[PDB]
């Protein structure tokens, strides 16, 4: 009979800090991604987002997404998933009045790349020897007629299509550029070379060298 | 709580899952307000449809595939008869579904029920099986009166 | 097996043809069946009077397969003269149905089966309301011939087709299965007084 | 509120209602929870009323799997006989099997159902032996037996209908649609829709328009001008046998033979003229179609394009190229070719 | 044969033994097309119809096709070396025909197209699976547009119809009769038996579309109302 | 091999019968009888068991032979080959005096939908009712006595199987 | 046993709920998993108090190593201990029957099916190291044997003979053998 | 105070139901036994070990009632003491329905050689129940 | 059957292309020449793959026999077959009006050490550079237009192999090919 009400960082420091790892990243706001995008982990990051928007009181503190994964294409080329479900990814992460910081451990790889452009432009951090790659989707099995491949084709084209219309946003490019530039062959990118092309920004907050501080000394 | 919402995410499932949805949300007396993220497949856009008019909202990147159900088993001769003409009867139960929520006439529904019928956001709005586009300000909403 | 039953079974059934007899034996396979057409256009070239002694023994087979051994006996210029031995399948019994009028003979301890066509169907809606009516061409044409050669109505017949059906042949003279019953006359038993 | 806690997920909150969900197929782990669910609830008060849903393929799987026997469908129906109190059932989309047995079992009167759910019963699956002996299948047959008419009896007490008609229906798996199950005794009334969701879903395509902008005028045109195509086509099919039958009875005027008569004599006496049988056999009369309906009026087409033909006259001595069977055939004075 | 196949064949002679029987039976110009039409047996087919060529260029060479499908290009490949040689070929078709082997019996000759009684034949629109990319997906949809459009006029000067029957015809799962196929223009003569002449319930349903039967008189025809 | 024997009028019975394994042997049976119906033929048997209706098509077999039957068991005979021990001809069944023979009512299998249980079950009273009836011929026993012997598995050996009835006559001497 | 019980105020499991009442359940084989939380729970008895232990046994058959490491717990306690039986103890479970409570201490079911038998092991490789498991094979043979004719009072020479076959007893002949001590009533 | 348990089983060793049923009499009390739907060989026992007098069944349900299996593989001696060990275990589940049914042993042997079903009849007349609920 | 064809030397490339296959078309081409090296040999080629191994050693025999070969191509042809198309003798090359023909470069698969890997991935390289300069000399082509038409994985209809270099001559009078 009464409400469950939500407690969060101004009100449950006296509760003691979460028992489990994914609650502590709760509670710091920051959501790390060490999975490939499954039907299975795509429902806990909407529900993340739900709860994060749900009663913060200033709604202003910048969500930190950290991503190391797949996407939906594993390292041998087939389709684990499907290009649709990062649709209802960037539908929810974007929704929130939050700015939403993006970062990256070691890879992403087609759909977790464009999401990492697609964050706050001068916060885009990144580790000094992670990889990334832009490739244009692929499609599971699917075995039909001739008018099938048509509409199959088409379901590809908006992939590329919306795919750009990131790219171009963040990077600063024309439609056609990032579709010649990005989404035609499976190329790789590092980490000097992107800050140039307009991937990353910076690196991680408070990075330094362990030798590099043996120089202070 | 007089209003409900469901976010509808799925790559669908069996068709007899999809009639209970749809006939459980037009049954209670609170409102139901349905989204959608990603596709509506044919389990699921029955629960589309199973929403109030006026409320169903789709984002820009959302997709809609609406498809005949499959199915079949292997028996004896007269026992493949009795399943075709269920099929062919839940093919046209869910037909009726498409034409009383989206206004559509029958013959039509079942032109586009013949093959993987895909639709975009734009086209989905022509349709009838959402109300609007969905944005910032139509979720807004919804999360600051479900905290009271 | 061991070849060696193989080729000891591939002499006797050479035999077989210097006596104007084919084989129809195992399971009713594409296969198979091409074998069985090509072995009896040979006999009526060799002579087109003589009758071909068709040996059945089957537990089953392909409903399509069969069909291409029935239509070819039916238009060569002599009879055949079907046997059954030791079981009758839908496919099997179809072959026994098919023979001459007054030259179809059995054994008094051979079973004869029939039922409906097996099968299955599967894909999309359109997919299966075709499929279906694909078994039902050889669901009605079945019971439409064997109306033809038991000289039954085609009531009676679908609503025994429809189930698994066994038939003695004490009871295969009355219904139309099997013209006669070749046997050796038996012993002079005494009673027990 | 204080003192007492909230139900802490979904299942213990449907049993604080006193609402029983079965929505998991019938396999025996589930089936001691619901003889642990009733007793549970027959000793907190036998005069309180028990919600039950149903959702679930019975003892097998819809494509033919057995993962269970139908004797675990017996014990089910069994605590609803040996429980005493009201209990409303409401069949939620699937029913195949021992499901809607316990859908039928419960109390008449409240039975309800949803307009598109789904019922169908059927014979009980029986997994393989796996080559035994002989006297063992004679045993198997009568556990067969015991259990088919063991369904039959509960399938009786739930609708009214006697063994003899529910036997031959049970050989082949028929389906139950809702609108056929109140005829069939299987459910008593169907839960309607909201009547306020229904009212303001229609008021909302007349305010804002989208009933009639977005071309659903030409569309639902086309639906009634197809209709009346198809309407237009069987009615050209129907004439076109009529005349068939029409001809067939005017050529078979021409005969002159007694064998009318002889099916007159083994038959009844009562009826030596053409009149109702109340049978079967219903005898059309079609040369009594003489209709001269003055509303029917011919569109705007010419019959001026048909062609002259010869015009052979009925009485000729032209024969076809066919076998002769001339032995009695008298030929007719307007028939002459016989 | 669910366990082995025994070698059914015959050689007999007074001196001598002779060959199997399908050696026996390629020497008498005539071919046997069973099984799957993949590659490994479509240069069996072709390799036969040119060592019958260099025997005699006037006689008939006969081919019996029985066979549930097969491969696309197998397929094909069969077809246009059989249209390629000096002798006419007379098509048998035996079993069933499921869109491939339903082209090989309307490839033949005119006037030397014999279908049985209980034939089947089937023609539709061409399968296949995407792969991958983009730039595949895209070569898949052009490569399935190429075989509808070549198998769409092989029809064209077979049968003689026209392109809009095709369309309708290949769109969905369309299973044929020999009296079907006959008006269709697919093959020239129909095989019966002594007097065999009984109605298959395709044409009854073909005489309910026209008008012919109805519910109160079926006819001596088969029960076709209990739908 | 086999083919040397062929030819003297010797037929082999061996390995597990099966619809393949009863398919070699009566076509066997109809060429011997095509080359003399006068001669005798001899059949061994060595079978661990098969089932009924592929054993059935042997006996109507060998009973369709107008000339003299020799049945001689060599080894063993689980259910199948002691039934057609028995059913040759009266003066010429012989068994080994160290084989076993073991009679058993025929098996059979039955799955499917609950109306083939009304057929499954029919066929195997059929096929006992069928044999009680012919085990009951030569061996000049009543209904009662043989019903309630091959109820189970029973082995015996060929000293007890001579004043039954599968056999006549001792070839191995004691 | 499922559903849990209670041990004064609040939940308990019902094996745990005996643990805490100082009887101890055995219902599964015993295999070197099951074997690390029995040995595990002897030592937890033993430091809190020092009464008797109650074991009852299920076991249908184990392994021979991890019978051993239990069977070595008994005696290393300084508490007492007492076996009884219900339901069956077979191969190396009827073994622990006569492990410890040798002074009328061994109870039974009158229906318990009990088994004796000589303990086994396999293990193959070069014939050098084949030598040295036979030996470990008879060196553990003959030591089961002479623990089973100190605990029962049998003659050694007889349970050489004996066990290596096959051999079975009921509770009748479990009290002139010396296996068990008294025989469970119904009350 | 008095036990009571639902009795639904369709398959299961009968070793396991001469377990249950030596637990049944150990229990001070009295023990109500109510069967439902289908009990195999190892549930009768189960059913047979109650009170008598309050052992309950329904009208659709059924006993069954055979003799115990085994599997049985490997060397030619041990096979001859199994062999008496499973007929001394069919020779002990006849003894336990001896006590309450009161017939003669031999004819519960010749139940015991093949399945033997009951309906909720017969099922009083054999002394495995008390009365229809 | 198989053997009248071989000794009018006629022979047949059909299948999947393997090792145990190739020597069998190899051995029995060498044989040919050695009985008649006036009278030509022609071949038929239906593949649908193969290893750019063993591949290579049916291009090496056509080029070691003295007497000219002739090619006909019916079925499929992909990325085995049509590089063995072409590298017959110009004006005798021949087909079927509507077989279809594969250009693409072929496939590999990669694994172990990383020292390894880069030897591998310079090999299938080299096999990628050898494949095009030697395809590009019949059939009067320059090398960067032929370099990415091998690229496309699209099939190719026998009416534009005709302008394109490929094959010379079309059985039926070029007017049976169906685009």
């Amino acid at each position: 009979y009464p409400e469950g009400r939500p407690l969060f960082l101004p009100e449950a420091e006296r509760f003691g800090n979460p028992p489990d790892l994914p609650s502590l990243l709760l509670q710091q706001r920051v959501i790390y991604i060490s999975m490939p995008f499954l039907p299975s982990v795509t429902e806990l990051v909407v529900a993340q987002c739900y709860y994060l928007d749900f009663d913060d009181r200033n709604r202003q503190r910048p969500i930190y997404v950290y991503l190391n994964s797949t996407g939906c294409i594993n390292d041998k080329g087939q389709a684990i998933s499907a290009d649709n479900e990062f649709y209802a990814i960037w539908a929810a992460l974007g929704f929130t009045r939050a700015p939403l910081y993006t970062g990256v451990t070691w890879k992403a790889q087609n759909q977790a790349a464009v999401l990492l452009s697609a964050g706050q432009k001068g916060h885009r951090y990144s580790f000094p020897h992670a990889k990334i790659s832009t490739a244009p989707p692929v499609m599971n099995r699917v075995f039909g007629q001739a008018v099938d491949a048509q509409l199959q084709a088409n379901e590809l084209d908006y992939a590329t299509k919306y795919y750009a219309a990131i790219l171009a946003r963040s990077t600063g490019k024309d439609l056609e550029t990032c579709q010649k530039q990005y989404l035609s062959r499976k190329r790789y990118f590092s980490v000097k070379e992107a800050y140039e092309e307009g991937l990353v920004d910076k690196l991680v907050p408070g990075f330094m060298l362990n030798r590099f501080r043996k120089m202070q000394k | 709580s007089k209003k409900v919402f469901m976010i509808i995410n799925s790559f669908g499932g069996s068709v007899g899952n999809g009639i209970t949805v749809h006939d459980a949300l037009q049954f209670i007396k609170a409102g139901s307000l349905t989204l959608a993220l990603g596709v509506a497949a044919s389990a699921a856009s029955l629960a589309l449809a199973g929403g109030t008019i006026g409320e169903r909202y789709v984002t820009e990147g959302c997709h809609t595939m609406i498809h005949q159900p499959e199915g079949g088993l292997n028996g004896q001769a007269s026992d493949i008869w009795i399943d075709s003409q269920e099929i062919m009867k839940i093919r046209l139960d869910v037909a009726e579904i498409y034409s009383l929520s989206t206004y559509r006439p029958r013959h039509k529904i079942l032109r586009d029920l013949d093959r993987d019928f895909y639709l975009t956001a734009m086209e989905t709005i022509y349709y009838g099986l959402a109300d609007e586009i969905a944005t910032n300000e139509v979720m807004h909403s919804i999360v600051e009166m479900t905290n009271q | 097996p061991n070849p060696l039953v193989i080729e000891r079974f591939q002499g006797v059934v050479s035999q077989l043809f210097q006596q104007r007899i084919v084989r129809l034996g195992g399971a009713v396979d594409d296969d198979m069946a091409n074998l069985l057409v090509a072995q009896l256009l040979y006999l009526d070239s060799v002579d087109n009077k003589r009758d071909i002694t068709m040996y059945v023994n089957s537990p089953g087979g392909s409903v399509t397969a069969g069909m291409a051994v029935f239509d070819t006996m039916r238009h060569i210029r002599p009879d055949v003269s079907t046997c059954c031995i030791g079981l009758a399948a839908s496919m099997g019994a179809f072959i026994l149905a098919s023979g001459q009028a007054g030259k179809r003979y059995s054994l008094p301890n051979s079973r004869i089966m029939i039922h409906q066509p097996l099968g299955g169907a599967q894909g999309q809606a359109t997919d299966i309301e075709i499929q279906a009516n694909e078994i039902l061409h050889h669901k009605l044409t079945l019971n439409g011939y064997l109306a033809q050669f038991t000289g039954q109505s085609m009531e009676t017949i679908t609503k025994d087709t429809d189930r698994d059906f066994f038939m003695s042949p004490q009871e295969a003279i009355e219904y139309g299965l099997v013209d006669a019953i070749i046997s050796k006359p038996q012993m002079l038993q005494s009673r027990e007084v | 509120d204080r003192r007492k806690p909230p139900p802490p997920d979904l299942p213990s909150l449907l049993f604080d209602q006193r609402i029983v969900y079965l929505g998991m197929p019938l396999v025996p782990a589930v089936t001691e929870l619901m003889v642990a669910e009733l007793l549970y609830l027959e000793k907190q008060g036998a005069t309180l009323p028990i919600e039950m849903l149903i959702n679930s393929s019975g003892t097998t799987r819809q494509d033919g799997e057995i993962l269970s026997f139908d004797s675990e469908g017996v014990a089910l129906t069994s605590t609803m006989g040996f429980i005493k109190n009201p209990i409303s059932t409401v069949n939620m989309g699937l029913a195949v099997g021992w499901s809607c047995v316990v859908l039928s079992f419960g109390r008449k009167g409240w039975r309800k159902s949803l307009p598109h759910s789904l019922a169908m019963i059927q014979q009980p699956r029986v997994p393989p032996t796996g080559q035994r002996q002989a006297i063992e299948v004679h045993i198997k047959w009568r556990e067969v037996l015991d259990y088919k008419r063991e369904l039959l009896r509960m399938f009786s007490l739930g609708t009214g209908l006697p063994v003899d008609k529910l036997d031959a229906d049970m050989q082949r798996p028929l389906y139950m649609r809702p609108q056929d199950a109140l005829e069939y005794g299987i459910i008593d009334e169907i839960i309607e829709p909201n009547e306020d969701k229904a009212e303001k879903a229609a008021q909302y395509w007349i305010r804002s328009g989208r009933a009639e902008s977005e071309g659903r005028l030409e569309q639902w045109q086309e639906y009634l001008s197809l209709q009346e195509e198809y309407a237009l086509k069987d009615s050209f099919r129907k004439v076109m046998t009529q005349d068939l039958r029409a001809a067939y009875r005017d050529t078979s005027s021409k005969l002159l033979k007694n064998s009318s008569r002889n099916m007159e004599q083994v038959q009844e006496f009562k009826e030596r003229l053409p009149d109702d049988m109340l049978t079967e056999n219903d005898e059309v009369r079609l040369p009594f179609s003489r209709d001269g309906v003055k509303l029917a009026i011919l569109n705007a087409e010419c019959y001026a394009e048909r062609n002259i033909a010869r015009q052979v006259a009925a009485n000729k001595v032209s024969v076809p190229d066919k076998w002769r069977a001339a032995y009695a055939a008298r030929p007719a004075p307007a028939a002459p070719a016989a | 044969s669910p366990v082995v196949t025994p070698d059914i064949q015959i050689g007999h002679g007074e001196d001598a033994i002779e060959m199997d029987l399908y050696r026996y039976l390629l020497s008498n110009r005539i071919i046997f097309i069973g099984g799957y039409i993949n590659d490994k047996m479509a240069t069996q087919i072709v390799g036969s119809l040119m060592a019958l060529e260099a025997v005699d260029e006037n006689e008939d060479i006969r081919i019996y096709i029985n066979s549930p499908g097969g491969q696309p290009y197998s397929v094909l490949g069969v077809v246009d070396a059989m249209q390629s040689i000096k002798p006419d070929v007379q098509t048998v078709a035996l079993g069933a025909c499921y869109s491939y082997a339903s082209l090989v019996v309307a490839a033949g000759t005119k006037g030397k197209r014999y279908a049985m009684k209980n034939t089947r034949l089937m023609m539709t629109q061409p399968m296949g699976g995407s792969q991958g990319d983009i730039y595949q997906i895209k070569a898949t949809v052009e490569e399935l547009n190429a075989l509808y459009q070549i198998f769409s006029r092989y029809y064209m000067k077979f049968t003689g119809m026209n392109q809009d029957q095709i369309e309708q015809a290949t769109c969905r799962d369309h299973f044929m009769t020999p009296e079907q196929a006959k008006l269709e223009g697919l093959i020239d003569e129909i095989i019966r038996g002594k007097g065999d002449y009984t109605v298959p319930p395709a044409i009854v349903r073909q005489f309910r579309e026209v008008g012919l039967v109805d519910d109160l008189t079926p006819g001596p025809f088969l029960k076709v109302d209990c739908n | 091999p086999f083919g040397l024997l062929l030819r003297q009028r010797i037929v082999f019975l061996g390995g597990e019968v099966e619809d393949f394994g009863a398919d070699a042997i009566i076509s066997q049976l109809l060429l011997l009888d095509s080359q003399d119906p006068t001669k005798d033929i001899k059949i061994f048997i060595n079978s661990p068991g098969g089932s009924v209706t592929a054993g059935m098509g042997i006996y109507d077999a060998m009973m369709l032979c107008r000339a003299d039957v020799n049945t001689y068991c060599f080894g063993l005979a689980a259910s199948m080959g002691a039934f057609l021990l028995g059913a040759g001809k009266r003066g010429k069944r012989n068994s080994m005096p160290n084989s076993r023979i073991m009679i058993h009512q025929p098996l059979g299998g039955a799955s499917g939908q609950a109306v083939d249980i009304e057929i499954q079950a029919k066929e195997i009273m059929y096929h006992k009712a069928n044999l009680n009836r012919i085990m009951a011929d030569y061996c000049q026993q009543p209904l009662s006595k043989i019903e309630e012997d091959t109820d189970r598995d029973r082995y015996m050996s060929p000293l007890e199987a001579k004043e039954y009835g599968l056999i006549d006559h001792i070839i191995g001497g004691e | 046993c499922r559903p849990p019980g209670q041990r004064q105020s609040e939940w308990v499991d019902l094996w745990e709920a005996y643990t805490y009442q100082k009887v101890v359940f055995i219902k599964e084989a015993i295999t070197e998993d099951v074997a690390n939380n029995m040995i595990a729970l002897t030592l937890y008895l033993d430091s809190l108090d020092q009464k008797r232990i109650y074991y009852w046994l299920n076991v249908p058959g184990g392994d021979v190593v991890p019978t051993l490491a239990l069977y070595d717990t008994m005696q290393y306690v300084r508490s007492k201990t007492a076996t009884v039986c219900y339901g069956l103890c077979l191969g190396m479970g009827g073994f622990l029957l006569t492990a410890g409570g040798e002074k009328g201490y061994r109870f039974a079911m009158p229906h318990s099916i009990l088994m004796m038998h000589h303990p086994s092991g396999a293990s193959r490789g070069q014939a050098s190291e084949m030598h040295i498991e036979s030996r470990e094979l008879v060196r553990m043979r003959d030591y089961l044997s002479l623990l089973t004719s100190n605990a029962t009072g049998q003659p050694y020479d007889r349970v050489i003979r004996e066990l290596s076959r096959n051999k079975w007893m009921d509770p009748k002949q479990a009290i002139e053998y010396g296996m068990i001590d008294k025989v469970l009533t119904t009350p």
